[PDB]
RNA sequence: CGGCCAACUACGUGCCAGCAGCCGCGGUAAUACGUAGGGUCCGAGCGUUGUCCGGAAUUACUGGGCGUAAAGAGCUCGUAGGUGGUUUGUCGCGUUGUUCGUGAAAACUCACAGCUUAACUGUGGGCGUGCGGGCGAUACGGGCAGACUAGAGUACUGCAGGGGAGACUGGAAUUCCUGGUGUAGCGGUGGAAUGCGCAGAUAUCAGGAGGAACACCGGUGGCGAAGGCGGGUCUCUGGGCAGUAACUGACGCUGAGGAGCGAAAGCGUGGGGAGCGAACAGGAUUAGAUACCCUGGUAGUCCACGCCGUAAACGGUGGGUACUAGGUGUGGGUUUCCUUCCUUGGGAUCCGUGCCGUAGCUAACGCAUUAAGUACCCCGCCUGGGGAGUACGGCCGCAAGGCUAAAACUCAAAGGAAUUGACGGGGGCCCGCACAAGCGGCGGAGCAUGUGGAUUAAUUCGAUGCAACGCGAAGAACCUUAC
RNA sequence: AGCUCGUGUCGUGAGAUGUUGGGUUAAGUCCCGCAACGAGCGCAACCCUUGUCUCAUGUUGCCAGCACGUUAUGGUGGGGACUCGUGAGAGACUGCCGGGGUCAACUCGGAGGAAGGUGGGGAUGACGUCAAGUCAUCAUGCCCCUUAUGUCCAGGGCUUCACACAUGCUACAAUGGCCGGUACAAAGGGCUGCGAUGCCGUGAGGUGGAGCGAAUCCUUUCAAAGCCGGUCUCAGUUCGGAUCGGGGUCUGCAACUCGACCCCGUGAAGUCGGAGUCGCUAGUAAUCGCAGAUCAGCAACGCUGCGGUGAAUACGUUCCCG
RNA sequence: GCAUUC
């Protein structure tokens, strides 16, 4: 265990929260409900390919922001998906909400987007030298990205041994607390089992 | 001052250092100085000290030159080699110790006293001059 | 149908059943096992076993090696043999040209023909490398008859040296003996004890005996074929080097067998025996201590004359000869200059012995005019590791044993050099409550808590050197809870 | 404090160089060289907390200077002046001075300052290692169960006990025990929760409920050690408080197995602990209380944290461990 | 001084 989470690590400094409320004694409800929805969002726009969700609330009112590489599936051109998920979202929460399904602009500069390619690369079979070069590259052309670092670890190839492997360009300060280091992680899904990605994207400094 | 080892055979590495110091001095022809605290002020200054005794007659360059002119192939043994790798020519003064065969154009003469030094350089020197005037 | 080596997946057993030429595949997910589908190579054949050649430059004539990988005899001398400097003439044996005879047929090979094609068959050339006869050439090898001096040897004049042998002889020191002086310790180790003393030791002084080795000089210096050789003197004696070319005129080189020499230990007979010291005793150390350490101590170490014939007998490098940048020490001679003529003044030259470095060589390490470089002549030796330098036979020896020298069987290696790590009861340089300096605890008692073990119907599961054990449990009466 | 890469260069090659050497640092920290020239992850810094000051600001916090009350208190009118709370900012840089030094890194000392030399302490764990731990948080490949290896319930067990190990707590006392009086904290918690006064119980607690979602009220006006006084007098005791008998309280549907607490009685071992072994270098060790999470209640002597009182010693690197 | 083994 020896990485501490880059998010939490910067969490009060060059990072923030991805929900924005108060509440005394309605903290524990409030939590239920977040775990709730994030686990309903996150096993249904997985092929639209989702970076951050962000839940504020207020009285009643449930506002849901859902950054995702292509809205296109998100919102059907009849609304359909966003009148699917607001349906069950009402539903579960109890109350009003509203869907402000956002978009990204650099799909390749995003952590949790670019390890989400990856593992999908891995789903289907890639070899995972290919998927780690594309991405370094694919993200190191792009103008905020001053390093990069990606690592696979798992039964690579289907061998029997697992292997960790990881490739590096660029700066990628982890122990630097003013440095905007962007993380994400995913879960291959394949027939040997599960392969976990990590992606660390440093994109400059941060000075508040 | 001294011969970087890889001056022509590194020549694309040794580029970059000539980036840095060209980037150094206009930071400071604006004003990249005073700026931050004594710490930084003097991290950065100590760089340009260092890359400039080293590579104030090279920030011309642009490629590896087509011809070089040594005074001691014995104690420059490492810059001949590199341009003999290179296949550029090597014009130098040998003294007895010397080995002929590295060199070119050689000179016979004494490397080590300042006044045959100077002489040899200037008549070299005084070559290029009338070349450049003659082109 | 793993890689060589063309051709891959599923199911079935999971270190089993089995596969395999080699490396290697089978341990409940095998492209290597068995089956099936698919594929590949061949086809009236395809595989396997046996056998020979190839790959194997792995017995190397073409075509390999011997410093450290397997390999230079321990060192010389010399027999047979192999090999041969310069030059004149001659023979025509080797060599070379040509011609004739022969080299059966078949086969082989080229052409052409005949079987429908082919295999097959036939015809005509070539092939049949050889051998014999005649005739031609004479560069080179050789024979024969001469010449020459550069190799080799001799002579003469100088020179350096622990080269060898014999005899005599010198001093220091150890031991013992005799006698003073003089006491109670001495001796020994990391620390002790056996031991020597108190019956007069050790220590100190004087005298005597006796044996062995020769401090300083004395060195990575000299001499010797190697082994080896150091106190001095004398006697006898071997080799080397330089100078001079007086002399002989290729007389040279190497050498299978053979002969001689050959450290130390050992052996035989006779002497000697101070010190040292296998074996042998005690003491100590240790779990033991047939050792290392201590106290003693016999063969032996020494001499005379024999024997033995081995050593990491090493430069782990056979001998002879020519050639291929230099620099720098040192030993033995010659000579030219600078000149005081001071002289380690400097040069040239010949012969040794070191170091460092080119070219070239080498797997690398390294070698490098004292080659492991470039070449020629002769000898010895190697052919994977073990078994084994052993057995058997034989020769030699008083014996110990030496020399010559296998096979069966067994392994897929055994090796050389260099590289990165790790490690060291290796070194250097630094750190940390590591020790030291301190203060307070734990291991003893009672109780709490976790665990091992034992119980139990169940005492749920997990953790279980540091880095598990008041840990997952930030809350086991029911619930929790998995038993 | 190390671990590596790119491009050069050296080697047939594995590799080497850079990363060695001299000096220096807590540090591969930096300097000087240097066939190397650069770069990356580590180091350091950026963030939090503590120590000083400045500016801004006065409720629920503070009370100096003025009014009004106490039988009690900033209690109350009020006041920005001191604290304090929380916002912004300054400050430490080997920056300055003297001597060391390669006119180098860096070093020894001095001034100023709350602080001096990374001020003290958090957060932060490079490339890897141990087929370390966890399929029982969760997730997951493959295998197995599906009338059970799923699932509901009552009772029992996880609390056994001839022993052994490990981490703690309380002791063996007079630098103490007991009784009486009296002083000085920080941090934190509170809604079908924290609960004040009064009254009733020896006490745990009962009754009843003021006031507080809290700088307000409750957790006493919040501690104990401490200080003053008295008593015990070296005794297995007026030390110790295990065990066991009786009687109770509270939570909970229910305290047999198997809760905590209270009162009366009881009064065990224990006289400073063998070989050996552990922690700690200053607000540290030692010692004293306080709070929190989990939680109906608690096996809490545990864990996480907070303040009070406060030492001794470090010549030094021979020896042990890393 | 002593310090065997896996
Ligand atoms: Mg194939
Ligand atoms: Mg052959
Ligand atoms: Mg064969
Ligand atoms: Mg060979
Ligand atoms: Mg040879
Ligand atoms: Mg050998
Ligand atoms: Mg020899
Ligand atoms: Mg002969
Ligand atoms: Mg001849
Ligand atoms: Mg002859
Ligand atoms: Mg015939
Ligand atoms: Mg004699
Ligand atoms: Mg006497
Ligand atoms: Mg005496
Ligand atoms: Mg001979
Ligand atoms: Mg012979
Ligand atoms: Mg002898
Ligand atoms: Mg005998
Ligand atoms: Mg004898
Ligand atoms: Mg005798
Ligand atoms: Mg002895
Ligand atoms: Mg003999
Ligand atoms: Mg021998
Ligand atoms: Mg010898
Ligand atoms: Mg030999
Ligand atoms: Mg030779
Ligand atoms: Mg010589
Ligand atoms: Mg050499
Ligand atoms: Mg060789
Ligand atoms: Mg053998
Ligand atoms: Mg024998
Ligand atoms: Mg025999
Ligand atoms: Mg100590
Ligand atoms: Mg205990
Ligand atoms: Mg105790
Ligand atoms: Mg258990
Ligand atoms: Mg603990
Ligand atoms: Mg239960
Ligand atoms: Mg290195
Ligand atoms: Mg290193
Ligand atoms: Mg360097
Ligand atoms: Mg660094
Ligand atoms: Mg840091
Ligand atoms: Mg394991
Ligand atoms: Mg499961
Ligand atoms: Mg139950
Ligand atoms: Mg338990
Ligand atoms: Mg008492
Ligand atoms: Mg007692
Ligand atoms: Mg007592
Ligand atoms: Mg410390
Ligand atoms: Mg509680
Ligand atoms: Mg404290
Ligand atoms: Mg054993």
């Amino acid at each position: 265990g020896q990485k501490i989470n880059p998010h939490g690590f910067r969490l009060g400094i060059t990072t923030e929260w991805k929900s924005r409320w108060y509440a005394d004694k309605q903290y524990k409800d409030y939590v239920k409900e977040d775990v709730a929805i994030r686990k309903l969002l996150a096993t249904g726009l997985e092929r639209a390919g989702i970076a951050d969700v962000e839940i504020e609330r207020t009285r009643d009112r449930v506002r849901v922001d859902i950054h995702t590489a292509r809205p296109g599936i998100v919102i059907g051109r009849r609304g359909t998906e966003a009148d699917r998920i607001r349906a069950d979202l009402e539903k579960l929460t109890g109350k009003q909400v509203q869907l402000n399904i956002l978009e990204v602009k650099n799909p390749e500069s995003q952590a949790q987007l670019v390890a989400q390619g990856v593992a999908e690369q891995l789903s289907n079979r890639v070899a995972f030298r290919r998927a780690m070069r594309k991405a370094i590259q694919s993200a190191m052309r792009q103008p905020n990205v001053k390093g990069i670092r990606v690592q696979c670890s798992g039964r690579l190839g289907g061998a029997e041994m697992s292997r960790s492997e990881f490739y590096r360009e660029g700066r990628v300060p982890l122990h630097t607390l003013r440095a905007d280091i962007d993380y994400g992680l995913y879960e291959a899904k394949t027939t040997f089992g599960r392969i976990g990605v990590k992606v660390w994207i440093y994109k400059g400094d941060i000075v508040g | 001052q001294r011969w970087l080892g890889g001056m022509l055979t590194n020549f694309s590495t040794v580029h970059k250092r000539l980036q840095r110091l060209k980037e150094l001095e206009a930071m400071e022809q604006t004003g990249g100085f005073e700026g931050r605290t004594k710490k930084e002020i003097l991290m950065l200054t100590r760089e340009k000290n260092k890359l400039e005794r080293s590579l104030g007659g090279i920030r011309d360059m642009q490629k590896v030159p087509s011809a070089v002119w040594v005074v001691d192939t014995n104690k420059e043994h490492i810059a001949v080699g590199e341009a003999r790798k290179l296949g550029i020519p090597v014009i130098a003064i040998l003294d007895t110790n010397c080995d002929p065969d590295v060199v070119d154009y050689p000179i016979p003469g004494n490397d080590d006293a300042i006044r045959s030094a100077a002489l040899l350089t200037k008549v070299i020197a005084s070559a290029v001059a009338e070349g450049l005037q003659a082109r």
